[PDB]
């Protein structure tokens, strides 16, 4: 019956608006939602969608917006069209094709189903009301709730769940130290857009190593996978469709592979993603007098992605330009000259005590207003800083909105974000022991004539060739020299691994030959099986010898890591670290530290460094550890400390007969690192880290959170849903229950099930310690595929419910009323943070008076018991007639709680989008490099977003009818 | 709800109207993935989704856009049970002889 | 796929292994009625099994399946009792293995 | 619906546990296999009235 | 990968562990009854399913705790019987358990 100009509405999708029939065809059928703009191809067979009617006598209102009385309708081929009088001038005889109606429905009442003689049980009811209930918070939820991850609740950790995973388009720096852990706080904010519907297609470009590490993890904890595309899947997406990786929605892809061919990276870049993930973001190397091929492509994506996460464990071992960069990719706008930043930390070197003085709720000087009014560009300052000084009304969120635009002018603490061990509790311990060995003769006769012609290398050049000892001794003996032979190094390791014999530990050296001459050894002499990990060992090679090595209970007993091998590979299980060839740069160190510093730690890290005497390995162990005492600490201040005296110290390295003059440049390092770490512990950050973490006040947000994760209600709901299901259960007695298919189940196949059952635990601890258990929560993909199987199951609603009041009169009727507040708009538009279907419950007796706000719905249901079938149906309903009347009433007793309903988002859309033009504008002001035809454009979304969430309606979703009996 | 069986020639067209579209490509799995060659012999948009109120591309998932031919890998979302009764066809280059109608003997 | 006994033609003819079946060695039955078999208690069990599942969760004496399948399985003397009401008049039929006459 | 229809043999025990002694009045699903499979030869076998 | 013997199986009760061994077999004069496992048999979760992703787990290895679906041979539906003997053979290069 369908033909071209129908009207009809989605089944499932209540939330697209009406729809027009744009084409039709002999299987198919082409729909467009104006409202949300969109285009849907159905299959004409199983028809998943419905003609709402619009019964005479009725009222219709077309796309200009100007109401009408229906009186009439015709139909010619398979083709309504509407014939009626107008309301705003009463005229009569106005005939409107179907086509021209409004875009987005308000109506599909299902009254219909009781004046036709059809109802339902009350058990189709209660569960609907409460899962609208549960599901319209998920989009104005503390961020669609963020329990569903296999986490061990930090502070940090959830403070930056919640900010980024609530923001459109977020574009951060995750710059926290090696370990803390970024990865996961990443997964969060992917599995919070993702639940939250506000990012579909996302991209993951990692390291070699990290691709698995990621992939597991995220499948693990967050239950989310992202494909691969290696050379083959690519090549054959290819040889399929024009867009190869389009097809697919979440994404692995090695930068490795992305450069190979610029096709590609044309293709990558117009695959219209919304969120980007780049891990160890340091390795982007930017230059204004040449930026790398890599970088560049990066740049593209950046381009063309509106969403990115800058993933970097090293955010200024390049010196402090790349950082200046990287923030420039997140804010071009504001990072723009790079002399500005480090005037910025001088500048706000004091400024953390106006903030501390304003949190202790005492008076502001007003000498002090006006160098806070200094701090942030706008003149609209007054009207906030005097409700805010007083302590207004408002003062409570007052305050918290002035700080954000301190905030927004200090550089929004939002582009950078870092969390420290020494004042962020929950690091162990970090112990140092060095010890000094004779060095040996060989070497010494191979270094004493290694330079003839070696002065063409630089000092960091040879300084980096005095990196590997066996190699230029190997070079002037012939390739592969007995070299580990001489090696008190050698013997020192033997009998500090005969030591732990029964534990596992992480050797790392400077590169590949280093790593399998060692393992040849280790084997073939002491019979000690080492996993490698060089270059020669492919990715699967190295999850191997990841696993081995992860087999605590019976694995190998050394990881031997090259270089590269110092990956974010989490090796927590290991407790026990030991340093060959003790690395030269700083930070290349730094990080191989934190590949062990990480959660779930054994017990505390010890490092072990075996050095020989008089060269190198002694001046830079000195160095690390009295001048800055790198090793021990994480103080971020290395970048510029290093180049100072950078050229002093190569020159001491490449000539270790230079040694006059050295302790006096120890301590004046020393004190530049001091002088360093009390100016930034001052200010200029330790303040963007109590942000970070948000202080205790966020430590309480996310304790209330992990409260509602630990609400029993989920459990009882999904028990009895599974059970209505038919799904088996059995409980094996550790908070373990597994669910199984059954003969009885209302599906032969469920998405999220198979043959051999699965295990699932509902509590956070029990799940982290149990990762074969999924961690069942409103976020897990089986509630919410239920959740939608039960809003998308129209039938129910209507009820026949008993209630035993021997004190009340005897038929006494009481409908419950659930409607549903909901607006149309593109997903691009992002409602979901303002305006989602909403329920609103009503209780109207005889008289049409509300009852819904003096009792709740949980105490009412224990009450409510279903009573007898259609006898029941037609005795009660031989009074049918008052419903439709009832309506009447209870519309005019709802819908200006509806408006009073709809009086709320506008406030949450305008206030923030004021607040980003506010910081645009005053951030534009100071730099005349911006192009104002966006923020005409954004001036106009504004305008846009604003005007469609004045645009509402309500519409009735269930209906249940209640007699009191005796 | 069914009378008298009827038995008769097959018209060509009557093939083709058996059928949502035609199959062009011999092709099984990726030995990759699980990919379904486009016009593949068991081709996603020809026969059903492989997995249940799916698109092969993933966009749709599980019940939402039920019955919704994915606008980019052009597959209806119904049950994989949908699979079993697609029937397909291949054109042939050439007129070719029915050799039951050849050899009844 | 329409030949041999796998052909789809003579599929439903060969023979089908019927489910709610069962078998005994048979016994005289004086004091039965002429329209009265007598059916074992542990053969009875198991062929109204569903029903007794019905007669049990709407009673409401275990609303959830799998708890009634459990109280089966447990022989709950209540159990009988559903079962016996549930037999109360649904008739059985009584097979004998060459079946020439319609009586058999 | 008791030797291989499963979508039959489902619903006949939703029926029976749900307290409804009624089969699903329809065609058995054995009738739809073989007209499939003489489909795939060309062969009409439509149905009538 | 090979089927296991040992005690260790998910979806069962401690009911049922009850008067097995350690190893997984019952014990000599066990009055068993219908239902009760004789033998603690499993096997490993079926076989490549899912998507490449499955593969890339399995290259990753899997991350269950059980790991292994329940095959445990049980008492025949409908006889009692008190076990008088159990015997234990092994296939040449194969460790003898604590049974
Ligand atoms: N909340 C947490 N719960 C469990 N494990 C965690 C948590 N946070 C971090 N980890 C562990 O720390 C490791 C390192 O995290 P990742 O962010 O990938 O690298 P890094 O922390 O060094 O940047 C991960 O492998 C993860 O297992
Ligand atoms: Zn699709």
């Amino acid at each position: 019956p369908f033909t071209l100009g129908q009207r009809w509405i989605s089944d499932t999708e209540s939330e697209l608006g009406l729809g027009t029939v744009v084409a039709v065809d002999a299987r198919t059928v082409t729909l467009l939602f104006p409202s949300t703009g969109e285009n849907r191809l159905y299959a004409r067979s199983d028809s998943p969608v419905t003609r709402v009617m619009f019964n005479p006598g009725d009222t219709i209102t077309s796309h200009d917006g100007w109401q009408m009385q229906v009186e009439e309708v015709k139909e010619e081929n398979g083709l309504l069209t509407y014939i009626g009088t107008r309301l705003d001038t009463e005229e009569s005889g106005v005939a409107l094709r179907e086509v021209f109606l409004d875009s987005k429905l308000v109506f599909s009442k299902p009254q219909d189903r009781l004046f036709a003689g059809q109802i339902d049980r009350m058990d189709r009811f209660a569960l609907r009301y409460r899962a609208r209930k549960y599901s319209s918070e998920q989009f104005r939820m503390p961020a669609s709730g963020l329990r569903g991850q296999r986490t061990s609740l930090i502070p940090h950790q959830l403070n930056i769940a919640h900010d980024v995973g609530r923001r459109h388009a977020p574009r951060v720096l995750l710059a926290d130290e090696v370990g803390l852990g970024k990865t996961i706080e990443a997964g969060m904010i992917l599995h919070q857009q993702l639940l939250s519907g506000a990012a579909e297609r996302v991209l993951i470009i990692v390291p070699e190593t990290l691709q698995h590490q990621w992939l597991v993890e995220m499948l693990r904890r967050f239950n989310l996978r992202f494909a691969l595309f290696d050379d083959e899947r690519y090549a054959e997406a290819q040889h399929d469709a024009y867009n190869p990786f389009d097809t697919e929605q979440l994404v692995i892809c090695s930068l490795d592979f992305a450069r190979r061919s610029k096709q590609r990276l044309e293709h990558l870049c117009e695959a219209e993603w919304d969120l980007l993930v780049v891990d160890e973001a340091h390795h982007l190397v930017w230059s204004e007098d040449a930026p790398s091929r890599e970088y560049q492509a990066i740049e593209q994506l950046a381009e063309h992605v509106p969403g990115v996460l800058l993933l970097t464990a090293t955010p200024e071992q390049l010196g402090m330009e790349s950082h200046f960069a990287r923030l420039r990719l997140l804010d071009p706008n504001r990072f723009h000259d790079f002399a500005q930043f480090v005037e910025e930390q001088k500048n706000y070197r004091p400024v953390a005590d106006a903030v501390a003085m304003l949190l202790a709720g005492n008076k502001l000087s007003n000498d002090e207003l006006n160098m806070l009014g200094e701090m942030i560009g706008e003149q609209d300052i007054e009207p906030l800083l005097q409700a805010a000084n007083s302590d207004s009304e408002d003062a409570q969120s007052a305050r918290q909105e002035l700080v954000s635009m301190l905030m927004d002018r200090h550089g929004a603490s939002r582009v950078l974000f870092r969390n420290t061990r020494n004042g962020v509790k929950g690091a162990p311990k970090r112990e140092l022991h060095t010890i000094k060995l004779p060095l040996p003769t060989q070497y010494q006769t191979a270094i004493k004539v290694s330079g003839i012609m070696g002065a063409r290398k630089s000092a960091e050049d040879r300084a980096r060739d005095m990196l590997y000892p066996e190699r230029i001794y190997q070079e002037f003996e012939g390739d592969n020299a007995t070299w580990w032979n001489f090696d008190p190094r050698v013997e020192w390791l033997m009998g500090y691994l005969t030591s732990h014999r029964s534990q596992k530990v992480l050797v790392i050296c400077a590169k590949a030959a280093t790593a399998l001459q060692l393992e040849q050894v280790l084997r073939e002499r002491e019979g000690i099986r080492a996993a490698v990990f060089h270059e020669g060992m492919s990715i699967i090679e190295r999850d191997r010898a990841a696993a081995w090595f992860a087999e605590e209970d019976t694995g190998a007993q050394v990881l031997l890591c090259s270089e590269i091998g110092s990956e974010g590979r989490n090796f927590q299980f290991a407790s026990h670290m030991v340093m060959f060839d003790l690395p030269f740069n700083p930070d290349l160190l730094e990080q191989r530290i934190g590949a062990l510093d990480r959660i779930g730690q054994a017990h505390d890290i010890q490092i072990h460094v075996p050095y020989l005497e008089k060269t190198a390995q002694s001046v830079l162990v000195r160095w690390y550890h009295e001048g800055l005492d790198a090793f021990e600490h994480t103080c971020p201040t290395g970048a510029t400390i290093y180049d100072s005296v950078y050229n002093d110290l190569i020159n001491y390295l490449a000539s270790p007969d230079q040694t006059e003059g050295f302790d006096d440049l120890i301590k004046n390092c020393r004190e530049q690192h001091e002088a360093l770490k009390a100016q930034l512990e001052q200010g200029a950050d330790r303040l963007l880290e109590i942000h970070s973490n948000g202080g205790e006040k966020a430590q309480a947000l996310a304790e209330s959170i992990e409260e509602q994760d630990d609400d029993t209600a989920l459990i009882a709901f999904a028990m009895n849903l599974f059970d209505a299901i038919g799904i088996n259960q059995d409980d094996r007695g550790d908070n373990m229950i597994v669910l199984t298919p059954s003969d009885h189940m209302l599906v032969p196949d469920f998405p999220g099930l198979s043959e051999d059952g699965i295990t699932i635990t509902f509590d956070r601890e029990v799940a982290l310690a149990r990762e074969d258990a999924q961690f069942i929560t409103w976020e897990h993909p089986l509630i919410r595929n239920g959740l939608d199987l039960i809003l998308s199951g129209d039938t129910g609603s209507s009820t026949i419910s008993l209630l035993k009041n021997k004190a009340l009169p005897v038929g006494t009727l009481l409908v419950e009323l659930i409607y549903v507040v909901e607006a149309q708009a593109p997903k691009q538009l992002q409602l979901n943070r303002f305006l989602p279907p909403t329920p609103v419950r009503m209780l109207l007796d005889k008289n049409g008076n509300n009852l819904a706000a003096q009792v709740e719905f949980e105490t009412f249901n224990r009450q409510l018991n279903a009573v007898n079938r259609h006898t029941g149906s037609k005795l009660v309903n031989a009074v049918q007639q008052d419903v439709h009347a009832i309506l009447q009433l209870g519309e005019a007793q709802i819908e200006k709680s509806a408006r009073a309903l709809i009086d709320a988002a506008r406030n949450e859309a305008d206030e923030k989008l004021s607040a980003e033009l506010s910081r645009l504008e005053a951030l534009r002001a100071v730099n005349p490099n911006i192009r104002d035809d966006e923020l005409t454009a954004i001036e106009s979304n504004r305008q846009q977003v604003m005007e469609s969430l004045d645009q509402a309606g309500w519409r009735l979703d269930a209906l249940r009818l209640i007699v009191v009996t005796h | 709800e069914f009378d008298a069986i009827k038995i008769a020639l097959a018209s060509p067209d009557m093939i083709r109207s058996w059928s949502f579209g035609e199959v062009k490509k011999p092709e099984t799995i990726n030995y990759r993935t699980f990919k379904p060659e486009r016009d593949g012999l068991f081709c996603a948009r020809i026969f059903g989704p492989v997995k249940d109120y799916e698109c092969l591309c993933g966009k749709y998932k599980r019940l939402k856009h039920r019955g919704v031919i994915c606008e980019k890998c052009g597959v209806e979302v119904t049950q994989t049970k949908v699979r079993r009764e697609r029937m397909g066809h291949i054109e042939l280059a050439s007129p070719t002889a029915h050799i039951w109608f050849l050899k009844s003997l | 796929m329409i030949k041999g006994k796998q052909g789809r033609f003579r599929q439903n003819l060969l023979g089908k292994r019927v489910d709610y079946s069962g078998r005994s060695v048979i016994t005289v039955g004086p004091y039965l009625r002429l329209h009265q078999c007598g059916l074992p208690k542990k053969m009875a069990l198991e062929l109204f099994k569903p029903f007794i599942y019905g007669k049990l969760e709407l009673r409401g004496l275990a609303t959830t399946i799998k708890a009634a399948k459990k109280m089966v399985e447990r022989e709950e003397a209540v159990v009988w009792d559903i079962l016996d009401e549930v037999i109360r008049e649904h008739p059985v039929l009584l097979n004998r293995a060459p079946t020439l006459h319609r009586l058999g | 619906v008791k030797s291989d229809d499963v979508n039959g043999r489902t619903k006949m025990y939703k029926n029976i546990v749900d307290g409804n002694h009624q089969m699903e009045p329809g065609m058995p699903e054995s009738f739809n296999v073989l007209l499939k499979e003489i489909r795939s030869l060309g062969i009409n076998i439509e149905l009538e009235d | 990968g090979p089927e296991e013997i040992t005690a260790d199986i998910p979806n069962v009760g401690e009911a049922a562990l009850s008067k097995l061994d350690e190893s997984g077999i019952v014990y000599i004069g066990a009055e068993v009854t219908g239902g009760d496992i004789l033998v603690g048999k499993v096997t490993p979760k079926g076989e490549t399913q899912l998507t490449p992703e499955e593969k890339l787990l399995r290259a990753i290895f899997g991350e269950k705790a059980s790991d292994v679906k329940d095959s445990s041979l049980r008492v025949p539906n409908g006889v009692s019987g008190t076990v008088i003997d159990v015997q234990v053979f092994t296939r040449d290069g194969v460790e003898k358990d604590k049974r």
